[PDB]
């Protein structure tokens, strides 16, 4: 009901299983071949990623004025890198 | 035909000595290997093609390629092809609309400098100040004369890089502005063999949409002495939705023109081509969408006397579009507010169509013609239709 | 008995949109040229004394048809809401009612240009993006956090006149 | 309507959903049901005001356009009798 | 069946959940002319079959237009005296549904609701059904072939 989530850099997170079907990665990791550790990937990547799970899964097939989701310009490579990753 | 020795790829070199690598092949394919012989330079041809093929590959990798002192010879390699001399023309009388389109021989090699050039001009640094001494008037002034050419692929190619040398060039803007009215003012009264206007007259789009309000005495003089007398041009089927768009665009601008076009447009009416007349109604019917109620006051009597004057037609087209007149809304609307002048003038040639032509069709819209004007201040109709019928008693007395 | 009739979903808009609409559609078919395929279909040649104008477009085997009404309410009163809007998709005389925020989505696939396969990777070390995108309201959903990050670091270019849009054209602002 | 909630102590966050009238017993009996760990020997944190049992979003003040998908509040988590306010920050970029 | 799973998405769905929710409408006529003319003009277009008729959420934009056929649905009016019924099947976003509604004459307003229709789904055509289902679950990004 519940998995747990460990940033490389030491962080440890946790998200709904429903949440987290929404990333094909985790889920072929995970459904299928508990614990999963994404290594090289700092705190806050993790954490604005799995923010972006909450979102995706409140505001997903409903289509209204769902507001942008902010990412400042200095944080950007390093999320694309985790979401090249994870997506 | 010296032989062309497979240089290593630019992959494959260091640091050091690229440029000298990368210029040595701007002069290695600088060479004018023709593609008029059927078969020749059986190997010659496709090292050039791989070069030129590894070289469009070479500007978009990477983004310190280009440096300084290159400039020059980019300029050398791209002006010894493009700026080539065109070939004749096939036939003299060859028709644009009927007869296919005359294809390029060099086009197989054309295809990778004219890419060449356009990864170049959209390059990420390209400061165009070390390109303002090399770019010069010069270079801009034969670029024109190839649009001259026969080839359709050639003229979309080509009008991508004047909109990217006018768009990044803040110098020769008054000299392009000046030589595409220049240019333009030929095809007015001339020979007039200029094939690539339609290409030309898009850039002419994007210039006008840059316009800075409020307008200025030389962009004034553009509709009077251009734009308007280009509608006399014995090709316009092919230029008019390009022509059509930059009258509305520039009258959307400064809407004190709109009486200067209108009676401009009413003095080049085509006379003896029906196809002619069908496309010019299309030019007035998309101006009353955008005029001012006040400017309306000016134009009633002369635009509305040629509209009665094409209703009574030999040609069920140029009918069919004026009488579509009477089914616009903001058309309607203006002609209730005015409706004591303007009935005066169709209501003589409303009825007598009614009555005489053949095809139902164009009587059947009549009839809602007429039945619309009862609509409105129809004593006036009814002052109309008693003292009408009564000059039809004068014209019975004129039967009798 | 009762007549028979059809019922339509129509947005009620006023006519500056409408002509704004016009323009833009004209210029983009005509002057710049990115939508080439594209119809536009004048008021005369359809049997409802009503429509507009009409504009189809090729969705390759498949076509949307945005229609646009002219005076509905019209009539003295005023022109707040003379014109009218409504959105089709037909197949083999099959047809449903599309919302705009589907209909811009759909056009954006047979279309304008968008990242392409290498972009994500070629980011990476920096080796240039291109294509890139130049329609920010075909991307209306929230997709995968890759558009949503790239979009980022390259902001996309603004056409010089608006890209057509059909979520523009139905908004009301007026009740808001 | 609903918010989320962000429970931040040592190197464990949690991310979850409720109502909108739930005073504080909903969140409460969530992280029971994950931490398996009694109830009340626990305190919500908010800057430095209080949280009782029966507060309420609305008393307390925090409202829907307070916490979106985005941004969700923070009030950090706690259990052995009582301890500090261990708000370890994320880590940052290297400059 | 997958229009049931649609009828779910109607807490989920913008297009089932802003004109499918019990909400207010009235007729849209002349507006300008007095309030008994204004009666007297919709009763007649409604006997008439030539005409249109508007009907707003009171307070959007958007309008349900009824085109008369010539340009199972009906508006019936003897029953319930004093009122009038509307009924307009349509195929919305791809699943086939059933616009009622009644409107009151006296003041020109009332309630309209949607419901689900069965039994006309299987007849139409499965492949445009499944057609439109893979249409719409594209997405554009990443997808060219470069």
């Amino acid at each position: 009901m519940y998995v747990k989530l460990i940033s490389s850099d030491g962080h440890e997170f946790i998200v709904k299983r429903e949440h987290a079907l929404t990333s094909g990665t985790i889920k072929a990791m995970l459904s299928g071949p508990n614990e999963v550790n994404f290594r090289e990937i700092p705190s806050h990547v993790l954490s604005k990623v799995c923010m972006y799970f909450t979102y995706k899964v409140r505001y997903t097939n409903s289509s209204t004025e769902i507001p942008e989701f902010p990412i400042a310009p200095e944080i950007a490579l390093e999320l694309l890198m985790a979401a090249n990753f994870l997506d | 035909q010296a032989e062309l020795h497979p240089l290593p790829q630019l992959k494959d070199a260091t640091s050091n000595e690229q440029q000298e690598l990368f210029c040595q092949k701007l002069q290695q394919c600088c060479i004018l290997f023709d593609f008029m012989d059927s078969v020749s330079d059986l190997k010659s041809k496709e090292i050039k093609r791989a070069t030129l093929n590894e070289l469009v590959e070479y500007v978009s990798t990477n983004r310190g390629v280009i440096v300084e002192s290159a400039y020059s010879d980019i300029v050398k390699m791209i002006s010894a092809n493009i700026f080539r001399t065109l070939p004749p023309s096939d036939n003299p009388d060859f028709d644009p609309e009927e007869d296919e389109p005359t294809l390029e021989a060099s086009w197989p090699h054309i295809q990778l400098v004219y890419e060449f050039f356009l990864r170049f001009l959209e390059s990420p640094d390209f400061q165009p100040s070390i390109a303002k001494r090399y770019i010069d008037q010069k270079f801009v002034q034969q670029l024109l004369e190839l649009f001259d050419s026969e080839d359709p692929r050639e003229r979309d190619f080509l009008k991508t890089v004047l909109h990217r040398i006018y768009g990044k060039f803040l110098g020769l803007r008054a000299f392009i502005r000046k030589q595409i009215n220049n240019i333009f003012l030929r095809f007015i009264y001339e020979t007039e063999h200029f094939n690539g206007v339609a290409e030309l007259l898009e850039i002419l789009g994007s210039i006008i949409n840059g316009f800075a309000l409020p307008l200025k005495a030389e962009h004034k003089q553009f509709l009077m002495k251009v734009l308007i007398p280009m509608h006399t041009a014995k090709g316009l089927a092919l230029f008019h939705a390009q022509l059509a768009y930059c009258v509305v665009q520039f009258l959307e601008k400064d809407t004190t023109l709109t009486e200067p076009v209108i009676r401009g447009l009413l003095k080049f009416w085509p006379k003896t081509c029906s196809q002619k007349e069908v496309m010019f109604l299309g030019e007035i019917e998309e101006i009353l969408d955008v005029i001012e109620p006040t400017q309306f006051k000016k134009i009633e009597e002369p635009l509305f006397k040629q509209i009665s004057k094409c209703v009574s037609s030999s040609h069920f087209q140029v009918a069919e579009r004026a009488l579509y007149f009477w089914n616009n809304e903001y058309i309607l609307s203006l002609i209730e507010e005015n409706i004591d002048k303007i009935l005066p003038i169709m209501f003589a040639s409303l009825y007598k169509i009614s009555k005489e032509h053949w095809n139902p069709t164009i009587v059947a819209l009549v009839y809602n013609v007429l039945k619309t004007l009862m609509e409105m201040n129809g004593k006036l109709f009814d002052d109309l239709t008693s003292s009408y019928k009564a000059e039809r008693q004068r014209e019975k007395k004129k039967e009798l | 008995m009762e007549n028979r009739w059809q019922v339509m979903i129509v947005w009620q808009v006023d006519r500056m949109r409408i002509n704004t609409w016009k323009r833009l559609v004209k210029h983009h078919m005509y002057i710049s040229r990115k939508a080439k395929d594209w119809f536009y279909r004048h008021h005369y040649e359809s049997t409802n004394p009503k429509i507009s104008s009409e504009v189809h477009i090729p969705l390759g085997d498949a076509k949307l048809v945005i229609t646009t009404y002219w005076g509905l309410h019209t009539g003295e009163r005023d022109w707040h809401l003379g014109q009218g809007v409504s959105i089709e998709w037909r197949k083999k005389r099959y047809s449903t009612q599309v919302d705009p925020d589907l209909a811009d989505q759909l056009i954006h696939l047979h279309y304008f240009d968008c990242f392409s396969e290498s972009a994500i990777r070629n980011t990476i070390l920096g080796r240039i993006v291109s294509p890139r995108c130049e329609y920010q309201a075909g991307h209306n959903k929230v997709g995968s956090l890759q558009y949503l990050a790239l979009a980022a670091l390259i902001k996309p270019k603004q056409i010089k006149p608006p890209l057509p849009s059909v979520r523009k054209l139905t908004e009301d602002r007026w009740n808001k | 309507m609903d918010v989320f909630l962000m429970i931040r102590r040592h190197k464990t966050t949690i991310f979850t959903d409720a109502k909108e009238s739930s005073t504080v017993f909903e969140l409460k009996r969530i992280v029971e049901g994950i931490l398996k760990r009694p109830p009340d020997e626990q305190r919500l944190y908010k800057d430095d005001q209080l949280l009782d049992d029966g507060k309420t979003l609305g008393e307390c003040g925090f409202t829907s356009q307070t916490a979106r998908p985005q941004a969700p509040a923070t009030v950090g988590l706690a259990f052995d009798t009582f301890e500090a306010l261990c708000i370890e920050p994320f880590s940052s970029p290297p400059e | 069946r997958v229009v049931p799973d649609q009828r779910s998405k109607f807490e989920n769905e913008e297009f089932f959940r802003k004109l499918s929710r019990e909400c207010e409408i009235k007729y849209t006529g002349f507006r300008d002319r007095p309030h008994e003319e204004r009666q007297a003009r919709f009763q007649n277009a409604c006997r008439d079959g030539r005409s249109e008729i508007a009907f707003v959420a009171t307070g959007t934009n958007l309008s349900l237009q009824f085109f008369p056929a010539s340009w199972r649905e009906y508006v019936d009016l003897e029953r319930e005296a004093g009122k009038v019924y509307l009924k307009a099947p349509m195929i919305l976003n791809g699943v086939c549904v059933i616009w009622k509604g009644w409107i009151d004459l006296q003041r020109l307003d009332g309630m309209g609701c949607l419901e689900f229709d069965e039994e006309r789904a299987q007849q139409e055509d499965a492949l445009a059904q499944q057609a439109f289902e893979e249409a719409r679950r594209r997405t554009r990004e990443f997808e060219d072939r470069d």
